[PDB]
């Protein structure tokens, strides 16, 4: 199995413990996705690396 | 590269898959069947499944290299620039090249 | 029958007409053996069965009913936070190629 | 070489109907003690053991002994093919083929070639019975008919001078019981309390056919195997080796 | 999260929750009496004993 080549919707799953303060925060004001997609690990901030098999 | 938890796990699945392998081929000789071996062979990346399902021959590393130095879509083209030209071997008409280009192209960016 | 020993089976469904270009016919032995033991074919001659498919990353030996000392020899020997796997309440993290079956897929696989 | 006869052609193929409707592939031993089946369903649920002694029959003549494979659907056949006051012969000449002869106003006679059907060797000796009960088919047989009626399974339960039966479902209950000063009884003798149940289908492919006058003994215990078994001319016997569910 | 990246949905604002309201104590906590701790997780004894001599 290589991640780097099976789709590429299951490279938008997180791999966080909690979700942080910041993302309740801009909640409130109606953001998109896009604008916070740094903040929580994503699948896609993985690949190339080791640890894709890892820890999830 | 990877750990040592996974290798070791990756290693016993090609272990396991070797043992029924064997058993399986075993078999299939002794001519009982349509065929005198078996019809499933086992790939491991990308380019082993378009060399097995479309073609041309030997496009496997030349897939792999292209998809090293530049991407997926570059790479893509890049085969198909060299289809085109003609390193894999000659076909015959334009014809036969395009659906060749096309198929191979469509195998790989998928 | 003579090939096999397998006298006893009341019914054996066939087709009509081979569908591919050769139509080469299967061996009748494979066909009273199924039907001994009522299993059915596919297109292409294998055995198959669906079901729906949901995701897992993290499951507990308990949930899956399978004992510590099983899954030590499978190849597992932490839980997701380093502990030593010594409990059936402890989470365990699943490898990417290992499934977890429903029972009828279990029933019918056996 | 062998020459077999019996009198009253339709009792056999009662018998051999009855005995071939949960196995279908059969294997006869012949010898100088009289002939003999074992074999299993495919589901190993019901085992089944049948004995023929050399006294029953009327005429007999085995110098040797040999087994013979015969497919249950053609031996079914030809056997019901006889009547009430046939003489029925069984034959096995050098050649691999069965002659089944009928005699009464013509001879009629069939042939049926072998078939090689694998031995597997399994027999079940005797297990701590808790309970015994004798009684007639003619019961029997109405209550588990009743009993599907109503449920899917069927329950055993033995006490001291009474018999009784039970079967539960979704919406609908059954139950029978009976004394000894009834006359579906017969005798009983009781060890301990004794409770277990068992499937339906096998209990009525297993008791199926039963006469309206003829003596059953049945045996059970708690969570074991439940044993049946019927005599033919109080020398011939037919064993029913039952497994209990859970 | 995942589901609604894939999907290109804007953020909708989120009703209060027990994994909210825990870090809002925590940060409470190290703002008032600067006392280092964090959920989900396995904490130091003194950092314990600490917060909880204060409450």
């Amino acid at each position: 199995l290589d991640p780097r080549e099976v789709d590429s919707e299951v490279h938008n799953m997180d791999i966080v413990r909690y979700y942080p303060l910041e993302f309740y925060e801009a909640t409130y004001e109606l953001k998109s996705p896009k604008e916070l997609v740094g903040v929580i690990e994503r699948v896609e901030d993985r690949l190339g690396k080791p640890e894709m098999y890892y820890g999830l | 590269e990877l750990p040592k938890e996974m290798e070791e796990y990756f290693e016993m699945l090609q272990r396991e898959i070797d043992k029924a392998y064997e058993i399986a081929k075993k078999a299939r000789a002794q001519g009982k069947d349509p065929s005198l071996d078996v019809e499933i062979p086992q790939a491991t990346d990308m380019a082993g499944r378009v060399e097995s399902l479309v073609g041309p021959p030997g496009v496997a590393k030349r897939i792999r290299e292209l998809v090293k130095e530049y991407g997926k879509e570059i790479a893509a083209l890049k085969i198909v620039d060299e289809i085109i030209e003609g390193k894999f071997g000659d076909l015959g008409s334009r014809e036969k090249y395009a659906e060749q280009a096309v198929r191979t192209a469509l195998a790989i960016l998928t | 029958m003579e090939n096999v020993k397998v006298y006893g089976v009341d019914k054996l469904k066939g087709v009509m007409g081979m569908t591919s270009g050769w139509k080469m016919p299967e061996p009748l032995e494979k066909g009273l053996l199924r039907a001994k033991n009522d299993v059915y074919v596919f297109k292409d001659g294998t055995i198959r069965f669906d079901a729906t498919d949901a995701p897992i990353t993290h499951f507990r030996p308990r949930e899956i009913g399978v004992s510590v000392e099983k899954l030590r020899e499978l190849g597992y020997t932490h839980d997701f936070e380093g502990k030593p796997l010594v409990s059936e309440d402890q989470i365990v993290e699943l490898k990417p190629q290992d499934i977890i079956l429903s029972k009828e897929a279990g029933r019918y696989l056996l | 070489p062998f020459e077999i006869v019996f009198e009253g052609a339709k009792e056999f193929a009662q018998l051999i109907e009855t005995a071939s409707r949960l196995i279908d592939e059969a294997a006869f031993k012949v010898t100088e003690e009289g002939i003999s089946m074992r074999a299993m369903d495919p589901s190993r649920v019901v085992l089944i053991d049948l004995n023929l002694p050399a006294s029953i029959f009327s005429k007999y003549e085995v110098d040797g002994e040999e087994t013979i494979g015969v497919n249950m659907d053609h031996l079914k056949k030809v056997l019901k093919r006889g009547k009430a006051k046939e003489t029925l012969i069984l034959r096995k000449g050098e050649e691999n083929f069965l002659e089944i002869s009928l005699q009464g106003t013509a001879t009629r006679t069939f042939k049926l070639p072998l078939i090689d059907v694998e031995e597997i060797e399994v027999d079940l000796p005797e297990l701590p019975f808790t309970a015994k009960v004798v009684i007639l088919g003619d019961v029997i047989k109405e209550a588990v008919k009743d009993a599907s009626l109503v449920s899917d399974s069927m329950k055993f339960i033995a006490k001291e001078n009474e018999f009784t039966m039970r079967a539960e479902g979704e919406t609908q209950e059954v139950e029978v019981k009976l004394t000894l000063e009834d006359e579906g009884l017969l005798d009983i003798e009781v060890q301990e309390e004794t409770k277990s149940a068992y499937g339906i289908s096998y209990l009525s492919d297993m008791v199926k056919g039963l006469g309206k006058a003829d003596e059953v003994t049945i045996k059970f215990g708690n969570e074991m195997p439940m044993q049946m078994e019927y005599y033919i001319r109080d020398e011939g016997r037919l064993i029913f080796l039952l497994a209990p569910r859970v | 999260f995942g589901d609604f990246v894939e999907n290109n949905q804007t953020l909708l604002p989120a009703n209060y929750c027990e994994e909210w309201w825990i870090l809002e104590f925590v940060k409470a906590l190290k703002e008032i009496y600067e006392v280092h701790l964090e959920p989900f997780t396995e904490n130091e004894e003194e950092s314990i004993e600490e917060a909880s001599d204060y409450l």
